[PDB]
Order: C-alpha cells, then structure tokens, then sequence
RNA sequence: GAGGGAAACAGCCCAGAUCAUCAGCUAAGGCCCCUAAGUGGUGACUCAGUGGGAAAGGAUGUGGAGUUGCGUAGACAACCA
RNA sequence: CUCGAUGUCGGCUCGUCGCAUCCUGGGGCUGGAGUCGGUCCCAAGGGUUGGGCUGUUCGCCCAUUAAAGCGGCACGCGAGCUGGGUUCAGAACGUCGUGAGACAGUUCGGUCCCUAUCCGCUGCGCGCGGAGGAAUCUUGAGAAGGGCUGUCUUUAGUACGAG
RNA sequence: CGCUGAAAGCAUCUAAGCGGGAAGCACGCUUCAAGAUAAGGGUUCCCACAGGAGUGUUCCUGGUAAGGUCCCCGAGAGAUG
C-alpha cells in the first residue's frame, strides 16, 4: 500500500567523514550499482505490486536455461541477484528500466536490509545476553549456565519460545532510518551514515525510510 | 460516581433508571450519582 | 450378514447451500450430516459416503441474540500468552469459512476419516463459487413433520 | 403510546412519502430519510396527515410506536421550520469567529486558535463574539454539533467560563473562599 | 473451593438422583 | 459387582453377567450434531447464553393474580396566573 | 496421597501468569483558586535502581528514581548453582537430670553423585510428498518480536489567585 | 462524556440509531512462514525416450533432456550435516 523506492548494492566497507558541523560521522559505502526491471507484479496476473530487479555481474556459463530465458524476457543482461521491492507505483517501472544510486539524493532517509553475519552455535550468555553464575563463591561446573529454564511440576513442562543456546546471525536484518550522506551515480557509489547489516561484499536492500524520519 | 451494589435514592430529585443492563442513579446533584457493580 | 460399502461404491455427491439468513447451527448441522452420508441408506461410519457440500453467502449467515458480538472463538498458539479471540460477527465478516468450518467439525465426530471428510466442505463468502464444473445442485434446508 | 398514538400534520409544501418501510421528506429546507422499525407501520390518514400504528400492545410496540412519531414528527417540523440552537461563551479571552457559513475559529484560552468544520447540513452563524448559534435541519445532527462545540470547552463551576448552552443551567461552586 | 463446590455440585446431574459419592 | 446412565468418575441412579444369537420389549437416562432415537404436537414463561455455581442486600426487568385510593363533580403528566 | 526416599530456608540464573495497579495512559466525584492532592472506577503494553545491617524471609536505614506494586507457579526454579541457616557424628557455655544424657537455648566446625532413554524446549539436518521433471522470484493462512521514560526550553508568569 | 428519544403526554446516553472516548484489543513497524498434505501464485526452461511384461494403458526395468549432486579450491558460512 506505501509507495517505496529501493535499490540494489553490495556492503564494501566503512570510513568516516566530517560532516558541515565538523562532525565526524560513520559512513558504510555501498556499490548501488546498476539495477535493472527484470519483472513487473501486477494485481491483474500476480496479485500485488512489486517490482523485481537485478544488479550482479554474472558469469555466461553459471546462468542456467531458466534463468537466461527469464532474462531474455526481460530483454536485459543476466545479473547475479533478483531481489523484489513492495511498491505500490509498480506500474510506473517498464521491462528492462535502469535503475541507478541517483535514486535517493543527498539527505534522504532510507532502510537497509541484509543478511546479519554469522555466528554459528553461540551460547546463552552471548546470543541472548544471559547473566551466568559467578566465577568463585562456588560455582560449580555452571559459569556459562542457562540457570533454572522452567517452574515445577506444575507446569511440568519448558514453556515454548524460551531461550536457549542456538545458532546466531545470518538472518534478515533491517536497520532504519539511516541518512544518505552522498550519491555519486556515475560510479554508483552510496555513502549512507551508520552501520548497516552483514559482511563485505554482502547483498544490500536499500529502500525508502518507512517511518520517513525521525 | 460512587459503584456500590446498593443504590438508593438520596434526594428527591434523583431518578432510578435501567441503562445497557445495569441500575443507575441518575440526579441533578452529581453527588447522587451511582452505578451498581 | 449386513451389508457394507465397498470403497468407491457409493457416488458421492455434488450439493451446494445459500447460507443466506440462516442460522449458524442449522447450517452446521446440515453440512456435517450431508459430509458424512447419514442421509443415505448406504451409510457406514467406516467408509466414506457422504457427499461434497459448497456453501455460499456463509457472511451473511444468521445469529441470534447477542451473538453476533458475545460468542467468542478462540485460538491458542501453545506458548504463554498465545490466546487470540475473535467474535463470531468478526470472523464472519473476515474469514467466514473458517467459521463456517469451525462449526461444522465441532458437529463432526473426532476421527481421521471425520478430518479427511471435512476437506469436502467448500465455504464460501460470497453468492458465487468456482465449482460450476462440479455442477452442484442445490440444496434446501427442511423438516420432516412429527 | 400516548405520544404515539396523536397523529402527524403534514404541513404545506411538505412531500412526505410512504414506500413502505421506507419513507422520504422533502421540503423547502432540504431532504430527509428514514426506514422505520418493522413492527410498526405508517398511513397517511386521508392524505393530510400521518399516522402510526404499534400492531401489538406490547412494550416494544409502544415503544417504537412513540420514537417513530416522535422522530417523523421531528423530521418534518424541521423540513418546515429547520433547528437552532444558540451557545454563549463566558470568560476573559474566549472568543469566536466566522471563516464561513460552516466554519468556526475559537480562542478558549487554548495554545493556538482551534478549527471547526461543519456538515453538509449544518450552518453556523455567528452575531457576536461571545454568542453564536447553529442551524440545520436534522434536529439530532444539531444537537450533537452543538454538544461538540460545548465538549471543546465545558462551563465550569468556579467561573463559568466555557461554551454553554443559552439555557444552560451552570453550576458554580467557590474554591478559594 | 473451587474444585470442592464443583464436586458437590455435581450431584445435581440428571442421572444422579441428588446424591454422589463424597457428596 | 461386570452391563446401562452420571463428559471422565470403587461407594450415586438403573440393573445382578450360565454360554451362543447380525431377533424383540423396556429400566435409569435420553431423542439438533458429536450420539442410538423428535431440528415432535399443543399452551404458557425467559432474552439473562439465564439455562450452563453462590449469600446478606439491592433494582420503574418482565408476565400473571389480588386488595385499595383518586378519576369526563373531571384524574396523573405536560402548559399559562 | 508418598516412609522398597515426593531433598525442606534465603540468594543466584531463567522466566511465565493473575490483577487485588507502584509508575506511565484514560475518566467520574470531590473538587481544588492555581499548584497539588484522594478517593469507589477503566486499564496488565512496557517499566518497576544501587547499597549498609542480618544466614535470613521480614524489617530498618543510606542515595536515588516516573516508580522502587502485591501475589501464583511443590512458600516457581539444588539430575541449574549456592550450603550461610536448618537437621548427623566433635566441642564449649547456660539451664535441666544422681547419672548416661536433654534443650523451637546459644556458640565454633562439619562429604553427596548422576555420560539424558521418553516427553518438553533451543537449534540444525536427512527423507518423502506437494499428479511431469526443473530453475528462480514470491503471496501470507498463521506465528514471533517490539510497545519504558525523564529533565530542560517554549506557549507563559498566560489561565487561576488577595497575594 | 454525549446526541436524538420513547415505553411513562414530561424526563432519560437507550429501549431504534448515531457520535466521541486509553500506553489496553486488532493493525501500523520488524522477523519467520505453503508439512497452509488446503502443500499456494507469477515468470522461465526441458520435452511425447527405449525395452519387457501387460489386460484401458496398467506397472517394473534402462539410457537421457532441463537441472542437480558427488569430488576438488575456499569463506562472507559452519559442531557435523
Ligand atoms: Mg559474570
Ligand atoms: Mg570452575
Ligand atoms: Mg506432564
Ligand atoms: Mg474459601
Ligand atoms: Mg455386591
Ligand atoms: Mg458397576
Ligand atoms: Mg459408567
Ligand atoms: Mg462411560
Ligand atoms: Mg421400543
Ligand atoms: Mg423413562
Ligand atoms: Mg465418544
Ligand atoms: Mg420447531
Ligand atoms: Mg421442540
Ligand atoms: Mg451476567
Ligand atoms: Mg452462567
Ligand atoms: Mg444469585
Ligand atoms: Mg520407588
Ligand atoms: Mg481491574
Ligand atoms: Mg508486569
Ligand atoms: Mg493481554
Ligand atoms: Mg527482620
Ligand atoms: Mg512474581
Ligand atoms: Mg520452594
Ligand atoms: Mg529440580
Ligand atoms: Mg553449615
Ligand atoms: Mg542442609
Ligand atoms: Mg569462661
Ligand atoms: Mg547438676
Ligand atoms: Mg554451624
Ligand atoms: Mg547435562
Ligand atoms: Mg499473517
Ligand atoms: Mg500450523
Ligand atoms: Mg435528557
Ligand atoms: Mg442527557
């Protein structure tokens, strides 16, 4: 139902720079690269509005038959990544269109979605922030514990959605309301202010703020 | 408003009426204003 | 020896019922016994006879009373605080076919073969429904007299 | 249904028609509608008038009996004379004024000045800037705009200060005796 | 009690005829 | 002390299992669906989901039956002195 | 009910639920000048501090805070921890007993264990199905999380008030 | 807290109806999600193979297409998968 515009780019790193107040302001470069309108959804045949874009350099020998016919559909290059973007304007976006970084201008805010790093099987006390037991006073055999995860006979059970040790990270992870410090589109370089999810080189969603700002 | 399972009138001007179910006192004076419950 | 249903020897059935302005239990009742076949001098409780039954118009279905505001339906997740509830006039209003579906298996024994026989009941909320191929006949709501 | 059982003059100028359960009331101040209750049914008693009669004696029957009488009474006295209702503000600083027939700015000591739109049927009409008055021709649709307008800003028992109804009876206490 | 009025209330059942073990 | 009823439920209700039967009639309890048999017939009452837990006390709920005061010398409300 | 064993206080950890609401939200009556208050309703979304004393619960106190809620869950939680208290054998004091000894009197000291089978729960795979076999992008029935709050500035020394 | 308004000639937030009204309810925000066996939808690719029995072809074997896995080099992933 909101009217959101987005594009595809990839984390390359952090710097920082000094803003007009002599600020100085973290700032994550993303390659916004070159999207293209790889699939227009429509209420008519798909149900809702979105619009499925490219963005990724992409070998002629990994692309597949399915995929080469879906991109020769498109009337466009191959690209590595397909991702869709929840707009309500779908309509306005043709087959094949160019999308660039000059999409969002100089003080936009935006939301930036990514896969969070990995982990791997973390424990209570990091992936959950649990306190544990002291370290002397007697603690035996529990200094990393999880404590006590439930009551008694009664119920007689561990109650669902407790937290427990697990796997942590390489998950979807949206981070809002991120200010867009600078767009140069004729390199496609992003330089938005903060931190935003995942390792280098990962795949970023970069979209309109929802919330607009602060 | 007092809620008190007994409702009475207290002056003469207060009125006795049944409102979605439940006895209330209704009167010029909100004092005399109450509601069983 | 009594007789007893062979399999696919009983021809199931195609009826289709205007839930317009009837009440919820009437219908419920109706739908789970044509489900099950009871109607039907072939009837065996370990064999599926009954028939397919498409309901239309089940947002317009009658309630009595309060009911429309008062009869609560819950539905509970299975952790702490995992309760939602809804009033019957607002799952009407948004997905009468769970209602509808709700009653019926309410009404309908508590087996494997009672949960496959539900899948023939097809609600829905609206006077139009997409099995015209299936060409179901209508269906009407009766008494027999003393 | 005592109130019930007296019958309604329809006056001149006035279309009343009976389609049923469902009945119109045009006049020279505008249109009406309204279906009444089931039970109970309308005539026009050789044309000049209005009828309405309970089928049963029951407390229901009664019941819809006088608010139907009442309220088709009501529409059409309106069709014919329309409703007014006149608010008189009190306290230093409060004033009223007039961007239009149905539009209202008040100061009631607020921060900022507070806007008031009307409905398609009511007008405003104000003549001094601690009185004002509304006007419509739906008597329950003035009653409650003008409950609004009061809800902005209710009397209060010290200095009265506060929208009120020009009949209003005002309580007053003393606090700082 | 709760659980103590539901057992001597239970004697009220049709087919029980006003009695029930342990009241 | 099985069987039927009581949702389940040694002590309550019905009824005392010799075995077989793919016969019939009943008991308590039941007859919209779960669940066998009535969405039974006729006349009232309830609209609280009361039915399907509870007290002192409280209440212009609602139906019915009285007793009694006043009243077209004109009653009760509403409206002018 | 359990004596061919259902481990008994407080803290730690982890929560979850009730509302008989401590704060924050809303409203009546009072009121109450205002400022504040106090009381009868609503309301459980979130939040509800750190220390001194004592084994303590309780309680008192210090410094804060929007506030430092009350309760249930085997007085939640020892196959999760703690062993300071309690309730073993040592010893001492007081009291009692002729004495062995006794004391919900006091004091110092004082062993526990468990590689998780089943359910439960946090994660992660394999299989098969999804009426041909595939590749990609998805809808959301439904599920979970999140929901706190202060101070200052301004409106304005305005409203109110004799000040 | 109301508006209109009877039953009850008035009145009444209520009996017909309409409006306001909280951090609560349901959304809004974020995340998982078709084992949702109701197993969804769009787009794209591959194609009517071979040999036996057969009893409407059925079904069982065999080589493939699109595509995928094994194996190897790794990490932005990871206990092992
Ligand atoms: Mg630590
Ligand atoms: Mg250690
Ligand atoms: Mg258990
Ligand atoms: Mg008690
Ligand atoms: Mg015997
Ligand atoms: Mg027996
Ligand atoms: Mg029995
Ligand atoms: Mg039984
Ligand atoms: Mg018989
Ligand atoms: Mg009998
Ligand atoms: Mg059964
Ligand atoms: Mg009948
Ligand atoms: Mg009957
Ligand atoms: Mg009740
Ligand atoms: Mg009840
Ligand atoms: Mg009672
Ligand atoms: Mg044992
Ligand atoms: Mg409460
Ligand atoms: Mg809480
Ligand atoms: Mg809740
Ligand atoms: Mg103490
Ligand atoms: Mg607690
Ligand atoms: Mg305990
Ligand atoms: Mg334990
Ligand atoms: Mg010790
Ligand atoms: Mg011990
Ligand atoms: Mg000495
Ligand atoms: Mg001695
Ligand atoms: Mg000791
Ligand atoms: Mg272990
Ligand atoms: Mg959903
Ligand atoms: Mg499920
Ligand atoms: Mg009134
Ligand atoms: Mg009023």
């Amino acid at each position: 139902e909101r009217t959101v515009k987005g594009v595809l780019g990839t984390k390359l790193g952090m710097t920082q720079l000094w803003d007009e107040h002599n600020r100085l302001v973290p700032v994550t470069v993303i390659q916004a690269g070159p999207c293209v309108v790889t699939q227009v959804r429509t209420p008519e045949t798909d149900g809702y509005s979105a619009v499925q874009l490219g963005y990724g350099a992409v070998k002629a020998k990994n692309v597949t038959k399915p995929e080469a016919g879906h991109f020769e559909k498109a009337g466009v290059t191959p690209r590595r990544h397909l991702v869709e973007l929840r707009t309500a304007d779908a309509s306005e976006y043709t087959l094949g269109q160019e999308i660039a970084a000059d999409v969002f201008s100089e003080s936009d805010f935006v939301d930036v979605t990514g896969t969070s790093k990995g982990k791997g099987t973390a424990g209570v006390m990091k992936r959950h922030g649990f306190g544990g037991l002291r370290a002397t006073h007697g603690v035996h055999r529990k200094h990393r514990s999880p404590g006590s995860i439930g009551g008694c006979s009664t119920p007689g059970k561990v109650i669902k959605g407790l937290r427990m040790a697990g796997r942590m990270g390489v998950e979807r992870v949206t981070v809002q309301n991120l200010q867009v410090h600078s767009v140069d589109a004729e390199r496609g370089i992003m330089l938005v202010r903060g931190a935003v999810p995942g390792p280098k080189g990962s795949l970023l969603v970069v979209r309109s703020a929802a919330k607009k700002a602060a | 408003m007092k809620v008190q399972p007994s409702v009475k009138k207290i002056c003469d001007k207060c009125k006795v009426i049944r409102r979605h179910g439940r006895v209330m006192v209704i009167c010029d004076n909100p004092r005399h204003k109450q509601r069983q419950g | 020896t009594t007789y007893s249903p062979k399999a696919g020897e009983v021809q199931r059935k195609w009826y289709v019922i205007d839930a317009e302005d009837i009440v919820l239990g009437r219908l419920a009742t109706t739908a789970a016994n044509l489900l099950r076949g009871k109607h039907k001098p072939q009837y065996a409780p370990h064999i599926d006879t009954g028939d397919f039954v498409v309901v239309v118009n089940a947002s317009k279905i009658a309630l009595t009373g309060k009911k429309a505001t008062d009869s609560l339906r819950y539905d509970h997740s299975g952790r702490p605080g995992g309760l939602r509830v809804t009033s019957i006039g607002e799952m009407l209003a948004k997905n009468p076919r769970r209602a509808v579906e709700r009653a019926v298996w309410g009404m309908m024994p508590k087996n494997k073969l009672s949960r496959q026989q539900l899948k023939k009941l097809k609600v829905y909320g609206g006077p139009e429904h997409p099995h015209a191929a299936q060409n179901p006949q209508p269906y009407e709501i009766t008494q027999i007299a003393q | 249904s005592r109130i019930g059982r007296l019958p309604i003059a329809v006056p001149s100028g006035v279309e009343v028609k009976l389609d049923g359960q469902y009945v119109e009331v045009k006049g020279p101040k505008g249109t009406l509608n309204f279906t009444v209750r089931e039970p109970i049914t309308v005539s026009k008693n050789d044309e000049g008038a209005i009828l309405v009669e309970r089928p049963d004696d029951e407390r229901e029957n009664r019941s819809l009996h006088g608010l139907t009488r009442t309220l088709i009474n009501n529409m059409v006295i309106g069709v014919t004379e329309g409703y007014e209702k006149k608010l008189e503000i009190q306290g230093v600083g409060y004033r009223v004024l007039s961007k239009g027939p149905k539009q209202l700015e008040f100061n009631l000591g607020f921060s900022h000045p507070v806007i008031v739109d009307a409905p398609e049927g009511i007008t405003f009409a104000v003549e001094n800037p601690t009185k004002f008055s509304v006007q419509g021709i739906d008597k329950q649709v003035v009653g409650e705009t003008a409950a609004n307008i009061r809800k902005i800003r209710k009397p209060e028992p010290y200095k009265g200060k506060g929208v009120r109804y020009e009949g209003e009876n005002v309580r007053r206490k003393v606090g700082k005796a | 009690g709760k659980t103590g009025r539901k057992r001597r209330a239970r004697r009220k059942k049709g087919a029980n005829h006003g009695k029930r073990p342990n009241a």
